[PDB]
């Protein structure tokens, strides 16, 4: 804990602030191993997670790996975090979200992985992962989500503003939704033609739903919120 | 130094088994006093029963989850002590089973669920609870009551106001989150009846994400263009900006871009058998504004024939030209055209004379020549120039 790192005892569960002091690798510093804490880690160089790179984590409730410059995470990085519930992955160089990377939990419930570049997720990426119930994307590349991503889960909070999303399709990728609490698609790239009406639709049958969806595309239908639009306007 | 004296004393509890019940207690004095709970005057050990203090000292709230009956039926007292002197109060606590839960007994219709606020944003905590009679809600926060007393403060609680054929709804208000606020948060709802509480609901606080919107910008402003007539080239505009803004062209006036059919963030100008010069203006528009960019189009015509050259100095073997260029637009240099009067072969050429004087020299004396000029700028060659004979 304290030569490399800062520790502040909280009053609940130990924190511990391992922020920015450019570490390359976890290999140093050695985690308390039956106490319960969280770890900031941000501001540390990393190009790379490494297969397994992470096992004497047993018990850790939060982990912060913003501003990592994280390109890749090897097939089942995250081996160890057995108890591990809240996950940041903020402002790195994503692009891919393998159907493999998130091996190691069964107890998450948290997943925050914006501005990170991510073009194409997989579709079982967050399948085995039962305890997630909130689900944070945006201002990234997603152009198209594989269907039944979400079929596993029951998520509440899903956060898919700034990405590069201009339809969303019931079959498979909505169906499963709907069970949300809160949902997010403010900066999208929205094309407001009848083939995106399932989404219009879905906006209805949804409830608790707050938030804007303005028509990127077309002109004519620029700057309108979706929500306010009609069936007739779009067809 | 003065003894203790309560600011809040605990009240019997009516809960069912399997809940929660929870006792408040709280003192002041100088020193400080602490606080001790007990049964049967001897102090509580036991697995189910914590007791959380307040950040400030000032009390703890004994909490006894998951309630037992007949186990967890009893008396219990809160002790507050100092140096000076010590002061207890009792409280009772039964447990019902839901086998015999009375009808009116509160009910949660529908609890607080799981929220997720940005820092600084505001936060609202639910719930929804019926019973008979119609019950008070109150709120728990990481197993210590919440403060609402102060209607004036960051963090207040909401009425109905009047229900009715449906629950009675509750609201936490949490104005402008912070890291602190994120937590476990219970409401729990009470009556003369007795007190339920509902399934517990985690407020996470996420980074505050600011829109950033940017005014349109020409990434790729269109450049000027010179042709010969018809005449092609296309020229191309680029705009970027949050939102994106569409691009359109202009020719003064009229709109050369159909409205219904205008691109974003990108439009090339194809333009065909270009005729005359023109400006051409370049709108992108975003709901951050307009801005406009020219291209300039021009048509350049290939030099006229220059003005008939003039003998103004002669000698044995030289002879001294000066002509006027015979044109409107700048010429890049003159090319100098000279062969012997009788011959009847090509042209001799002197290249790049760059005014319009030059002595060609090297001739043969007592000699007639035959003298030409030629014209060139950027575009091509101009026509030659009529003749001058001399010697
Ligand atoms: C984890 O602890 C085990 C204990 O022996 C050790 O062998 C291993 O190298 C440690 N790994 C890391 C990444 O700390
Ligand atoms: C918008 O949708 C229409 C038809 O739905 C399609 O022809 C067009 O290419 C789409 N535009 C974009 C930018 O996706
Ligand atoms: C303009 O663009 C079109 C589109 O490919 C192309 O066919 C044409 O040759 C281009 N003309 C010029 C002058 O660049
Ligand atoms: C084009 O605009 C320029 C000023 O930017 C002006 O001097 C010129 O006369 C114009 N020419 C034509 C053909 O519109």
């Amino acid at each position: 804990c304290k030569i490399r790192c800062l520790c502040e005892e909280k009053e609940n569960v130990l924190n511990i602030n391992c922020e920015n002091k450019g570490f390359t690798t976890v290999s140093l510093l050695q985690p308390p191993q039956y106490r319960i804490y969280q770890l900031f880690l941000n501001g540390n160089l990393l190009t790379r997670l490494y297969p397994n790179e992470f096992v004497n984590y047993s018990n850790a409730v939060t982990l912060h790996l913003g501003n990592n410059g994280l390109q890749e995470i090897r097939p089942g990085a995250f081996s160890g975090l057995k108890t591990l519930k809240r996950l940041h992955l903020n402002n790195n160089k994503l692009e891919v979200l393998r159907e493999d990377t998130f091996l190691g939990l069964e107890s998450l419930e948290y997943l925050q992985a914006d501005y990170n570049y991510i073009s194409t997720i997989e579709a079982g990426a967050f399948s085995k992962l039962n305890k997630l119930k909130v689900l944070i994307l945006n201002d990234n590349l997603l152009l198209s989500l594989p269907s039944n991503v979400f079929r596993f889960v029951l998520l509440t909070h899903l956060d898919l503003r700034g990405n590069r999303l201009k339809v969303m399709p019931f079959a498979g990728v909505l169906e499963h939704i709907g069970g949300i609490m809160e949902i997010q698609l403010e900066e999208n790239p929205w094309n407001c033609t009848c083939d995106l009406l399932p989404l219009k639709a879905w906006l209805d049958t949804i409830t608790v739903f707050v938030g804007e969806i303005v028509c990127e595309t077309p002109f004519r239908l620029h700057g309108k919120d979706v929500t306010q639009l009609t069936r007739q306007d779009l067809c | 130094e003065t003894p203790p004296r309560f600011t809040r004393t605990p009240v019997d509890q009516t809960g069912v088994s399997g809940g929660v019940a929870s006792f408040i207690c709280q003192a002041t004095g100088d020193p400080r006093p602490k606080i001790v709970w007990n049964k049967k005057g001897k102090k509580v050990s036991n697995q189910r029963f914590e007791v959380i203090e307040f950040d400030d000292g000032s009390g703890s709230v004994l909490r006894i989850q998951p309630l037992r009956t007949p186990r967890d039926e009893a008396i219990y007292e809160c002790v507050a002590s100092n140096n000076v002197g010590e002061i207890s109060v009792s409280t009772r606590l039964t447990v019902l089973r839901e086998d015999q839960i009375p009808r009116g007994f509160p009910t949660i219709d529908m609890g607080p669920q799981l929220k997720v606020v940005e820092r600084t944003r505001t936060a609202t905590m639910l719930c929804a609870a019926s019973g008979n009679p119609d019950p008070e809600i109150t709120w728990f926060k990481d197993f210590l009551p919440v403060d609402t007393s102060n209607n004036n403060g960051r963090i207040k609680q909401l009425r109905s106001e009047s229900i009715g054929g449906t629950p009675i709804r509750g609201a936490l208000q949490i104005e402008q989150s912070e890291e602190s606020d994120q937590g476990k948060y219970e409401c729990v709802a009470t009556n003369s009846a007795g007190t339920r509480y509902s399934a517990p609901a985690n407020l996470y606080v996420r980074e505050l994400r600011e829109v950033r919107r940017v005014p349109p910008r020409f990434s790729i402003p269109p450049t000027n263009h010179e042709i010969m007539p018809g005449g092609s080239v296309n020229i191309t505009c680029v705009a970027v900006g949050s939102p994106m803004p569409y691009v359109k062209w202009m020719l003064g006036a009229e709109d050369l871009t159909p409205e219904d059919d205008m691109p974003i963030g990108r439009n090339v100008l194809e333009l065909n058998d270009v005729r005359q010069s023109a400006n051409y203006t370049c709108v992108a528009m975003s709901t951050l504004g307009v801005i406009e960019a020219i291209a300039q189009i021009t048509v350049k015509a290939l030099p006229k024939p220059p003005g008939t050259p003039v003998v103004t100095e002669s000698t044995a073997t030289s002879i001294t030209l000066t002509w006027d260029s015979g044109n409107p637009e700048p010429v890049s240099y003159y090319i100098i055209q000279h062969k012997p009067k009788n011959s009847e072969e090509p042209y001799k050429e002197i290249d790049g004379i760059a005014t319009t004087r030059y002595s060609v020299a090297g001739l043969s004396p007592y000699s007639d020549y035959e003298f030409r000029v030629v014209a060139v700028n950027n575009i091509g060659r101009g026509p030659a120039s009529e003749p001058v004979l001399t010697q």
